[PDB]
Formats: structure tokens, C-alpha cells, sequence
């Protein structure tokens, strides 16, 4: 009855990617509603454009438009920024798009680590003409990209080869972490989610704490938690795509935010992907090893940590790694079933 | 049941707990909440087994308020009053440990007072030990009108605590139902 | 069991929670000795404990001058609403008897609500049986927002009473902010 | 005059001080709009001001739902005690009239004491005529330790009344700590 | 009389004054006492003539409690709330000056709150300007339940004060007659 | 009516000598009660002896008895120290006296500035056999010596050549200073009292603040008081006898507590007493000039300061200087009567 089910708890910092994993589980294992989510996609598009323009002036050095004309479109965007129920009139899309074409605006987009910008920005802005259509129907990849903050605890149920799962989604932002406790008892396993790409970024909550550092500190809290001594962690090192892009771009170096990366040489057991740049390998493994240092230093064969390089937006990568886990979760719900 | 002359009573409550309390399907209609309260009250009970707190007698818990007294195991003089205070600090430290792990931020609100009480058993069914007296009501009000992360004490209690080496600051004046207005202090750290 | 201390608590539905306070308790404490007070109190509560067994209410705790019990425990009963009302009747007469003896104007104020609870014990030391939930909270506010010498009941407590008792508009929303803010329809038993 | 600002205050003996509050004022505020409240209030107090001139009481201030005046001012009168009692009578009827209109259970609680005062004004700006002394303090505590729908008076207020009114034991020492602690013999007018 | 949407009300009282108050032959049956209170209230009135406090409207004094409001001379936005606070600090400084010369130690206890009120005249005899509303009662309770040398503010008032550059600390929770329990803060210096 | 009377306010630190001045006014100008005050004299005797013995051990270096025998009398004294209603049995006086004869006890008495000891000590201890008599009647000089702390404000009335006086006595200790205000309005003149001899002593209130310094600071507060702009001060530099004795004894030097005394040379206008040591002159004038520096630096001919070297226990010195003042007080109640 109660034991034939696996209760999974998704933990991790804000915007790490937890809600996306649950989405993928619906795509993958779960049996009219796409209409409602269009509103929220339009909201992401709006929030994205206005955040980039606002930032242009506030950066140091500030950023100028490439075309002085676009100044008026900047005024337009700024003027409707805090509007309650926004109409999304035909003009909005024209102004928004024109701005995104402006080379000086994209210059400001490239420095987005210097402010708070949602992940689905470039993706959505690149398809404005698709989204403005009034007969527009969101693709699945659009639903995966749509960013909505989670506040509260949300349970999802599914079945895989007649095996049952109860997945718990929670808010990863600081104010929200106080609710996590209500799932600690009876948990089968932890799936801790991490934004690997955010090494050059700070958290929203104070605009100072490094996002990767906050993730490490939060992991340590969970790992050495007094109510989680038995529980093993499935570590998802998420956003492997964005990471790689940042590594190859070579703009912001990892050694500048985590100086220890300077000491790092790539491991032996490293199993690079087909056609994966050695520097990408070196980077992603470095990030993994920062979390492994935490789990290695305590636990005493009482619980374990299983890493996985992931990308939540990629339904294919997720089907694969989730199957990788179905294995271990069986074995884990067995250890606690006996002791 | 008998009477006493100088018992030190303490109420320590957690104001922010009721907010935390919720009933939903996810938390088993408020049970996961009580589970945490259990870990807290139990973490507080562990302190009673410390040799330095062997004079401390837990009376009961009211909701999420911990009630304890020193000097019932009695017949240098006022050393049990200082003990009650050391105990309050003890609770704060335990509560901070809970916060670390529950990703919460509960603060403790404390009120201590000393004086004559009447201890004993009440009720016909399951006879249970309680103490009565103005001394106890006042201690209750020290808590209920107190401030977070603060120990509020009466004037006399204040006087004594100073002979023992603590300093106090006048909070102001407080109206007690039945005793009129009265001056209070916060203990310093 | 292993990582969280074992909890001795369990959910129960269909119960009715009674709360009672002593009206003018402080004026009584003004008149008598510290000792004589504890005896009048201790005696009155010893009496209440009897009525509890008769009326089928399980007495929970005594907090100063605040007494509370609950019918439907330990084991489930249909009469759970009628019991508490009945207990409430008795309590109001009993207090008026000790009101003679002392000669002071004390009286009981009752408040009842019906719903689910969690019952059991908390912590390790000094175990005392208790109940917890929003319904218990509401019942206490019912007592608090009650009226002297009267049994103050709720909506939920009327749908379990099968209209055997006759009531009237309770107006509890104007004696308690919690009752106001939660839009609670209260009634008074005749 | 020179080093201390000039004071506009003067001592007066043989005066009687009345204090009145609105019983159940908060439940009334629960029922009506913020505006309608101010009109019922403003209207009731406009009425009280009339009774004041008739009964020969000088109205002092209105503090929320607390109204107070004093007979024996500006100029000395023998009837000073009878006036305040009379005012107290009227106030209790008046409030019961507006209790009809609203349909809510509000009532006045009166308290009176006799002795000396200092009257005048304080500070520079926004002058409002006022009274100060231990006797004024006692009178307020008389109101506070009063009883609903009743005129609560003191020892001193009975020796100026020449027993024209009929009273009964007041028991104010058990409704107010200040009355208790100061050993004040209170009475209630019939 | 009319209504308003965002008026900042303040009660500043001196708890220790009533103790100071005495009646004896030496002090002209309490008159020398009132003389000092006059110097205090007058010293407070002097502040109203400062250009920075031209938005401050003194409503009255209740016993030894000073009551004033900002935003009655109205129809960037919440700058009058900060003004009310600057005013409270102003009072504290004046009161400290009094102490220097009276060899006393009065502390001020303050409560500030903002929200909708109804201003106007009341009474038939000598029509006098007063303001009414929940907003005002709450401000009163912020004072009456406050601490010495502390400004106690409601949660929303707290929120706004932070946008202006002040920090606040949660006092805990307070039961308001008619509004239930509610969370409060102390302003920091 | 009200103007034909001179309201005098005695201000000054605790134990400065204010209450003694009022006593002298009764001796001098005012018309069965001596019985009650015997109890209080016996109390001073007790408090004196027990304070000296208690101090012996607590001093550094501590002080030993000259006779080991007296140890038991020390025990006796210490044992009845906090006794509520003490009988004053015949033994008490024998034990007390024996102790006072002990040379090592007097050694501790000489270091009394190092603790808190009442002024009437040596005086009373020297006449134990007089005081123990059960038919004993206190001389006038005994009443002047009897030390009782003042708390509250006490009015005394008298008449001199049909001129009226209303004298106000107050507590000079810190907690008491808050009552002074209630006499500031309507005051004719201030008589500020100072213990000149206490340059080597600290106040009771904290056992650290130098008594002379506290007097200076308190004088400054009164002089520059906002409610005392018009009011002139009659400065009594009291305890001139004790001062001289300390100066001649040469044990504790003034230059060690007030280094500025090192700069000081005696003034021109100095009018030494007949047969007064030049060093005593130099000292007492120095002390006067410390107070004159305060009054000189402000006031603007709006009020004035009139110094007098005094000794409150000496009824003769007081009759003289009080007559010196009767003069000026007339002139002062005239300035305020016009302006
Ligand atoms: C634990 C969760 C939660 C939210 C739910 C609950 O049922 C309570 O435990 C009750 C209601 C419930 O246990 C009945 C007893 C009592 C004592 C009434 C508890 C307190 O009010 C709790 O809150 C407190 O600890 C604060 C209030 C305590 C003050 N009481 C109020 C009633 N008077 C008569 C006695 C003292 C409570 C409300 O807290
Ligand atoms: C100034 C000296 C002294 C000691 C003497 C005095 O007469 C008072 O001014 C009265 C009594 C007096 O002026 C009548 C009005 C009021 C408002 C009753 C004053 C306050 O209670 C004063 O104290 C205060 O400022 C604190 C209490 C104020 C709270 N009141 C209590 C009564 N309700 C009805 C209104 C608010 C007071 C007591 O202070
Ligand atoms: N490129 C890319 N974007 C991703 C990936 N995983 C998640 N995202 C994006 O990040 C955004 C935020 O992820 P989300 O799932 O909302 O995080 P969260 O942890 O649930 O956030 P919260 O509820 O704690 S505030 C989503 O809008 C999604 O587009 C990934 O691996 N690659
Ligand atoms: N030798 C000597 N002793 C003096 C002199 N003046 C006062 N004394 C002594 O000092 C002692 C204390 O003086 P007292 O008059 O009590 O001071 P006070 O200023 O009234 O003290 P308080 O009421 O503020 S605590 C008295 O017991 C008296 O003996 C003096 O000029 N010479
Ligand atoms: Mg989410
Ligand atoms: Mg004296």
C-alpha cells in the first residue's frame, strides 16, 4: 500500500529547475489547459524585454542604443512596465521586437549576469512573431520554458511500469525553505537541483550572494541535516547546455568566481560526451566535485550521493537520467524498509 | 498540597509558531507541523537532564508555551532565580539549533517572576500537578507582554538578578488585570 | 521512530470541543485568601470532572480558570454535540452554587465547536493529554467571544445537534475579531 | 512670567468629577461603517453637551468614547454633587435611546468623585481646557471600576450629596486595583 | 467634516511622569509638578515652528501624552510618514534637555501608524477638532504596549519606513481589542 | 505679604552639610524632643564602629589589630551588624570602646577616605562613656553632629529682626536631585553647600566619582540652569575645620587629586584668619577659585556668586556669616521685585 510508492522530494535554490522536472514527468509518464498558460508566456516576454531596457542605463558603464530612433520604443516599454492588466496590443510586439533587433540592446543582454533576468528570455524574444498570433498554440518546449515562481508545496503522482511515484515540488527561495520540513518524514529520496551555469550570477534575495555558492551552502544544510541522516541525495547538476555555452563563449571565466578552479585538472573516470570540448568536461566535472567534497566529508555509509549532469528543458536527457534513477530508488526504499 | 515562599516561575513561548501552523493535504492536515513542535518541546526536555538544571521542574506546555519553575525541591539563597534565567538562555540556544535545520526563524519570548505559590494536584480524574498564585499570573503576563528574544522580569526579580551580576533595563510600565500598573525590566546579554 | 522522535498523536473526526472560563474570576481572587481561592477552584473542578464522566466528555486540561474537554473521545459517538451542550448546562448551574457560598458574582462562559482534532502528547517529560487543530482554536475563540451564563455554539455544532436544542442569533462576530474575520455564524442556546 | 513660561492654571476645592465610558463600544464599531460610527458618536456627544449646561456641569473633553465633565466650575456651587449625579442619570437614559436606533447593546458606565482640582491649559499650541489632580485620577478609576448602566460614586461624593440619593454597597475594591489598594469605599446609586 | 486616505498618527507618552506627580504643601498640592509638565509640552510645541515640521499638526495632549498627525494639510508620496518619525526623535531630544535641567530621567514611549481617518469637529459647546478611525486606535495601542525610548510601528508602516531607509525589528505579536492579534516592529537608530 | 518673606533654597551634594545649616537656624533664631534623637546618635555610634572594623580586612594592604585579643570584640561587632532593633546592651559599649582604643583600629580610621564613613565618627566614639549613660542628655553640639540622611523637601520658618525666612532643605544625593525643581520658581536665593574637606574622597553613589568634582559638576548644573538665570548663589565652602586638619596633617596632598593645585599661588585680596597657616589659606582659596571659574564664565551680570568659608558645626561661625548674607538677601529680593 504505502510502501509500494516512492515519495520524491525536489529540493534546491530558487530558479534551479525543480518545477521543470515535474513538467517533464507529465510530458513523459502522465495522461484545453495549454490555453491558460499563454497568458503567462506573454508575461515572460514582457518581463524579459523591460528588464533588459531598464538595465541599460543602470549598468556601469551604461549601454547606449545602436539606433537613437529606438529611444521612443524604450519610452514606450518603460511607460507600460508596471501596468496591472496589460492588453498586449499589436504595437507592443512591434516595439518589443524592434528593440530586440537593436544591437546595443543585445549588448546589454550579454551582460545580464549583472542583473536579474529570467532564463526564458532569448528563447521567447526570438519568437515574438509566433507568440503574438491570436490563434497561437504553445509548443511543449514553450511550456518547459515558461517561468512561474513556486510558492507552497505541490504533489504530483505518476506511474512507471506500474511503479508508483509521489513527487513534491517546493519553493527554493529563502522565504520558502521553511515549508520543506513538512516532507522530510516519509521521504524516499532527495532530488537536489542545481543551476550549473549560474557561477557568474548572484541570487535575487540580496543581489550579492553568488548563486553557485548559495547552492553549495544549501546542499551542505540538507546533507548534514539532522532529520536527513538516512536519506540519499540524487544530485541533478542542471542547465548543462547554458554552462557549455558560457564556457565556449569564454567571456566570463570560472576561475574568477571560484579561484580553486585554477588548481583543477580533469578526473580519470571522466566520461565525456561524444564531441564534447575538454574544457566543457573540465568545467562540469569541477562543479560536480565541489558538491562531492561536501558529501564525502560526512555521512558514514548511512546515506549516499548520486550525481547526474542534466538539462531539464531537454525531454530526452531527462527520460534517460530519470531511468538511471528508477534503478537506485528501488534499492533505497529497500534500505530504509529493513533498518 | 502545600505552599512555598520563593519559587521562580518561567513562561517561554514561541509567538511565530501559530503562523507556521497550517492544515492541508500535503502536511497531513497540520500533523507535520505538530511533528516539528514535538521535536522542539522534546529538545527542551533534554535540558532537564543537565546537572546544572536539576533544580528545574517542568510544569507543563500550553499550546507552544513552555512552563517551568525553580525552588520546588526546596523547603546562596536566590541562586535558583539565576538558574531559571540560565535555563531561558538554554532554550534560546536549542531553538536556534532547530532553526538551522528547519530553515525557519522562531524567536523565544520569555517572562520570569519569583514569589509565593501553592503547589499541588487538581482534578478528580487524572490528578495532575499544577502551581497557583499571583506570582504565576504575573510571570504569564511578563511573557504575553514581552518582546521577542527578550527576558522580561518584574522589579523585585530585577533587583535580585543584579545582586547576582546581571544588568536590566526598564521596559516601562504594564497594566496587570487585578494588580494595576507595574514597572518591568529586560535582562541584558 | 528513527530520525524524528516517535509521535504519540492521531487524527480524529466528528468531535465537539468545549471551552469555559470564569466570569469575574479576578474579583473573586480579590476577596479571598490565596489558599481559600485554590480550594474553591480545586473543588469546583473536581465537580466538573464528575459531570464530564456522566455527560461523556473527556476532560483535557485545566489552565488557571479555563476548563476544557471534548466529547467524541476516546472512541467515536453520535451524541458528541449533545454531550458538550449538556456538560455546558451542568457547568453553568454548578458555578452558580459556589456563587452562593462565596457570595461573589462569578459565572461560566461556554463556547463549543465541532470538527476534527489531533490528540495525544508532546515532548518527552511531564506528558499531559492534549488536542490541537484550527477547530480547537475556533472553539476557544467561541468561549472567548462568548456571553456570560450562556452556551455559545457554532454553525458546525448546530448540524450535529439535529435542532434538538433551541437557539437564537449569536452575534459572535462582534465579540471576537477571529469570529468576525472568519465569517462565523454563531448562536446561543436557550 | 520670566524664567518659567506663565502658567494658566488655578486650584479649586469642593468640585465633583464625572467620567463615563461606552460599554460595548467596540461591538458597535464592528457593526457600522467608519463614517456612520462618527455620526452616532458625534450626535450622542452633542446631546451630552446640552445636558451639561442644564445640569450645570462644565464639559471638559471627549477622548474617543470617554466623556468627562465637572460641576463646581467655573464658579463654586453647593449642588456640585447633585449635578453630576443628575448628569449621570441623563447620560444613562440618552445612551439607551441611541441603543434603540442602532439596535446594538451599548450602555454608559459612570464614575464620580469629589475633592480639589487644578484647571486650565498646558503648553502653547492647541489649548484645550483641562483638570488635573489625584481626585481626578480617582474619579477616572471610579468610571473604570464602575458597573454597566450604573452611577458609581465615592465616600467623598456621599458626604456632599446629603443622602438625598439612595445607594448600596459598591464593591469597587474588587473591580479596580487602584480602588483596592487605596481602600476606597464605593457605592452605587439606586 | 471630511475623510482622508493616508494620515500618519503619533502618540508620544511619558510613563514615568505619574510617579513624579505628588501633592504636598511644599509643591503647592501638585502645582509645581504641572509647572514642569507645562515646560515640557511647551518645549514640544516649539518644534512645530521648525520649517521641517510644518506638516505636523498637533491634535491635543491627553494627560502627559502628546498626539500629532502628518498629512492633514494634504488632499514622494509617503514622505510625511518619515516626517512623523523625525518628529518623534525631535521630542526625545527636547525631553533629554529637560532631564539635564530637572535632574530627572523621563523616557519617551512612542507609537506610530498610518491609514484612513476622519477629521473634524465634535461637541456642541466649544467645537474642537479631533480625528477618528481604527488607524488612530491602533497608533494609541502602539504607544500603550510600546517600550521606553522606542518607536513602535505596525507592519505596513514598517514596510514603508524601509523604502525610506530605516530598519525595523519585529517586537512580536500584540492583541488589539477588536482587531485580534497583530505583528509589530521597533524602529532602529 | 508674600514679598516680605525670603525663600531660601539649600542645594548641594549628599552630606555636604545642608541639614546642619537648618539646625543652626533653630539654635539661633527659633523658639522634650532631645529624647528622641538619642536613638539616632546611638545609631551613628554603631554605624561608625562597625564600618571601621569591616574596612580593616577589605583595605589593601589590609590592617591588623594591635592586640590579637580584640579579635573577639571584632567578631562581636560584626555579628550584631545588621541587627534590626538593637538593644544597645552594656557590653556593646565596652566592646566598641576597647576597639577604639586599639591602635591598629585607629590606623584603619586614618585611611577612611578609602571607604564610606560618616563625619561624626571620631566625635562620637571619643565620648562613648558619656553616651552610654541612661540618664544621658545630648548637648547641642551632639545634635549638630548627629547624621541623618534627608529624603524629601522640608520647610523651616524663622524671623530675624522681624524679617521673615522660609528655608528649604532637600536631599543632595542623586536620586533626590529630581525633587529640587519644585522650589526653583519663587526662590529668593540659592545657598549652595560644599564639603571643602572631601577632596580625597569619592561619592557613595558609585564609589568612584570624586566628591569635590561631583560638587563642581553639580554647581555648574545649577549655575547654568535654564530656570535659574536670575537667581544668585550664596556659596558656602563648608567644613573648613576638617580641611585645615587634612592640610596640616600633610598625609594626603591636594595636588594629587586636583593637579592644577600645583600651578596655584595664593591671591592678593586673600584675607587670612588670625594665626592661619599660609598653606591652609592657599588651600581654601584654591577650592573657592575652582567654583569662581565656573560662575565667572557665564551669567552676564544677570545673577551673582558670593563665597563664604564656613563650618556648619560651629554655631559662632554660622551666626557671623548668616548675618553677612542677611545684607545681600535684602538687595537680591529687590532686583527681582523690579525686573
Ligand atoms: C499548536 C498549534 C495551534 C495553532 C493550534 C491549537 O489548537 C492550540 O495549541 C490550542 C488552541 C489548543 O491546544 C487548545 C489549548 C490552547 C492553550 C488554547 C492552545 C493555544 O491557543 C495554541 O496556541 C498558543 O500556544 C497561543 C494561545 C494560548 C493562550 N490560551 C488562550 C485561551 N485561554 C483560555 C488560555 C490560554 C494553539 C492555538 O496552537
Ligand atoms: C498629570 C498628572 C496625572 C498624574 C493626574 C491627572 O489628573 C491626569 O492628567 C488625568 C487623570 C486627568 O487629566 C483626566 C484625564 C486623564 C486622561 C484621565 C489624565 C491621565 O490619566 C493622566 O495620566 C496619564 O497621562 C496616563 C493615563 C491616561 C489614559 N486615560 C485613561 C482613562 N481613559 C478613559 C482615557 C485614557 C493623569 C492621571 O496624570
Ligand atoms: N536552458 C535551460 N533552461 C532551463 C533549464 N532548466 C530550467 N530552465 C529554465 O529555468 C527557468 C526556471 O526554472 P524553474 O523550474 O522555474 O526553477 P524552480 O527551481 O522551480 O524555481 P522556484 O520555484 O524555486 S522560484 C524555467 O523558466 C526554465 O526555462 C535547463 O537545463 N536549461
Ligand atoms: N566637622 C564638621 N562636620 C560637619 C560640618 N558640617 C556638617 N558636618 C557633619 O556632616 C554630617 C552630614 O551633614 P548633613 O548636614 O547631614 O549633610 P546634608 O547635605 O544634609 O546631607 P543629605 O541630607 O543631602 S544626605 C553631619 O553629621 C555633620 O556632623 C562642618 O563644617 N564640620
Ligand atoms: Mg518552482
Ligand atoms: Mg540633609
Amino acid at each position: 500500500v504505502y510502501r509500494a510508492t516512492h515519495r520524491l522530494l525536489l529540493l534546491g535554490a530558487g530558479e534551479s529547475g525543480k518545477s521543470t522536472i515535474v513538467k517533464q514527468m507529465r510530458i513523459l509518464h502522465v495522461n484545453g489547459e495549454k490555453a491558460t498558460k499563454v497568458q503567462d508566456i506573454k508575461n515572460n516576454l514582457k518581463e524579459a524585454i523591460e528588464t533588459i531596457v531598464a538595465a541599460m542605463s543602470n549598468l556601469v558603464p551604461p549601454v547606449e542604443l545602436a539606433n537613437p530612433e529606438n529611444q521612443f520604443r524604450v519610452d514606450y516599454i518603460l511607460s507600460v512596465m508596471n501596468v496591472p492588466d496589460f492588453d498586449f496590443p499589436p504595437e507592443f510586439y512591434e516595439h518589443a521586437k524592434a528593440l530586440w533587433e537593436d544591437e546595443g540592446v543585445r549588448a546589454c543582454y550579454e551582460r545580464s549576469n549583472e542583473y536579474q533576468l529570467i532564463d526564458c528570455a532569448q528563447y521567447f524574444l526570438d519568437k515574438i512573431d509566433v507568440i503574438k498570433q491570436d490563434d497561437y498554440v504553445p509548443s511543449d518546449q514553450d511550456l518547459l520554458r515558461c517561468r512561474v515562481l513556486t510558492s507552497g508545496i505541490f504533489e504530483t503522482k505518476f506511474q512507471v511500469d506500474k511503479v508508483n511515484f509521489h513527487m513534491f515540488d517546493v519553493g527554493g527561495q529563502r522565504d520558502e525553505r521553511r515549508k520543506w520540513i513538512q516532507c522530510f518524514n516519509d521521504v524516499t529520496a532527495i532530488i537536489f537541483v542545481v543551476a550549473s551555469s549560474s557561477y557568474n550570477m548572484v541570487i535575487r534575495e540580496d543581489n550579492q550572494t553568488n548563486r553557485l555558492q548559495e547552492a553549495l551552502n544549501l546542499f551542505k544544510s540538507i546533507w548534514n541535516n539532522r532529520w536527513l541522516r538516512t536519506i540519499s541525495v540524487i544530485l541533478f547538476l542542471n542547465k548543462q547546455d547554458l554552462l557549455a555555452e558560457k564556457v565556449l563563449a569564454g567571456k566570463s571565466k570560472i576561475e574568477d568566481y571560484f579561484p580553486e578552479f585554477a588548481r583543477y585538472t580533469t578526473p580519470e573516470d571522466a566520461t565525456p560526451e561524444p564531441g564534447e570540448d575538454p574544457r566543457v568536461t573540465r568545467a562540469k566535472y569541477f562543479i560536480r566535485d565541489e558538491f562531492l567534497r561536501i558529501s564525502t566529508a560526512s555521512g558514514d555509509g548511512r546515506h549516499y550521493c548520486y550525481p547526474h549532469f542534466t538539462c531539464a528543458v531537454d525531454t530526452e536527457n531527462i527520460r534517460r537520467v530519470f531511468n538511471d534513477c528508477r534503478d537506485i530508488i528501488q534499492r533505497m526504499h529497500l534500505r530504509q524498509y529493513e533498518l | 498540597h502545600q505552599s512555598y515562599d520563593c519559587v521562580c516561575v518561567m513562561f517561554a513561548s514561541i509567538p511565530d509558531f501559530k503562523e507556521f501552523y497550517t492544515e492541508s493535504d500535503v502536511n497531513k492536515e497540520g500533523l507535520e507541523c505538530l511533528r516539528l513542535l514535538n521535536e522542539i518541546i522534546a529538545d527542551f526536555d533534554d535540558l532537564l537532564s543537565k546537572p546544572k538544571f536539576s533544580g528545574v521542574e517542568k510544569i507543563k506546555t500550553i499550546g507552544s508555551t513552555y512552563m517551568a519553575a525553580t525552588g520546588l525541591s526546596a523547603i546562596r539563597q536566590y541562586m535558583h532565580i539565576g538558574t531559571m534565567v540560565e535555563f531561558a538562555y538554554a532554550l534560546v540556544g536549542k531553538l536556534d539549533a532547530i532553526n538551522k535545520h528547519s530553515f525557519n526563524d522562531f524567536k523565544l519570548r520569555v517572562g520570569i517572576n519569583h514569589g509565593p505559590v501553592i503547589a499541588g494536584v487538581i482534578g478528580a480524574q487524572k490528578p495532575q500537578y499544577d502551581i497557583w498564585g499571583n506570582t504565576v499570573n504575573v510571570a504569564s503576563r511578563m511573557d504575553s507582554t514581552g518582546v521577542l528574544d527578550k527576558i522580561q522580569v518584574t522589579e523585585e526579580t530585577s533587583l535580585i538578578l543584579q545582586t547576582l551580576g546581571y544588568t536590566c533595563t526598564c521596559r516601562g510600565i504594564i497594566n496587570v488585570k487585578g494588580k494595576g500598573d507595574l514597572k518591568t525590566y529586560f535582562v541584558n546579554t | 521512530d528513527m530520525m524524528f522522535h516517535k509521535i504519540y498523536i492521531q487524527k480524529h473526526d466528528n468531535v465537539s470541543i468545549l471551552f469555559a472560563d470564569i466570569e469575574g474570576f479576578t474579583s473573586l481572587a480579590s476577596q479571598c485568601t490565596a489558599q481559600e481561592l485554590v480550594m474553591t477552584l480545586n473543588e469546583l473542578f473536581a465537580r466538573f470532572d464528575k459531570l464530564a464522566a456522566e455527560n461523556h466528555c473527556l476532560r483535557i486540561k485545566i489552565l488557571g480558570d479555563c476548563y476544557y474537554c471534548v466529547s467524541g473521545l476516546p472512541e467515536a459517538r453520535a451524541d458528541h454535540a449533545h454531550c458538550c451542550v449538556e456538560m455546558g448546562m451542568d457547568m453553568i448551574e454548578a458555578i452558580s452554587l459556589v456563587r452562593e457560598m462565596t457570595g461573589v458574582n462569578v459565572n461560566m462562559r461556554v463556547g463549543i465547536h465541532s470538527g476534527r482534532v489531533h490528540c495525544g502528547v508532546l515532548g518527552l517529560r511531564k506528558w499531559q493529554f492534549d488536542v490541537w487543530s484550527n477547530d480547537v482554536t475556533l472553539a476557544n475563540h467561541m468561549e472567548a467571544g462568548g456571553k456570560a451564563g450562556r452556551i455559545h455554539i457554532t454553525k458546525a455544532t448546530l448540524s450535529y445537534l439535529n435542532g434538538d436544542y433551541e437557539v437564537e442569533p449569536g452575534c459572535g462576530g462582534e465579540r471576537n475579531a477571529y469570529l468576525k474575520e472568519h465569517s462565523i455564524e454563531t448562536f446561543l442556546i436557550l
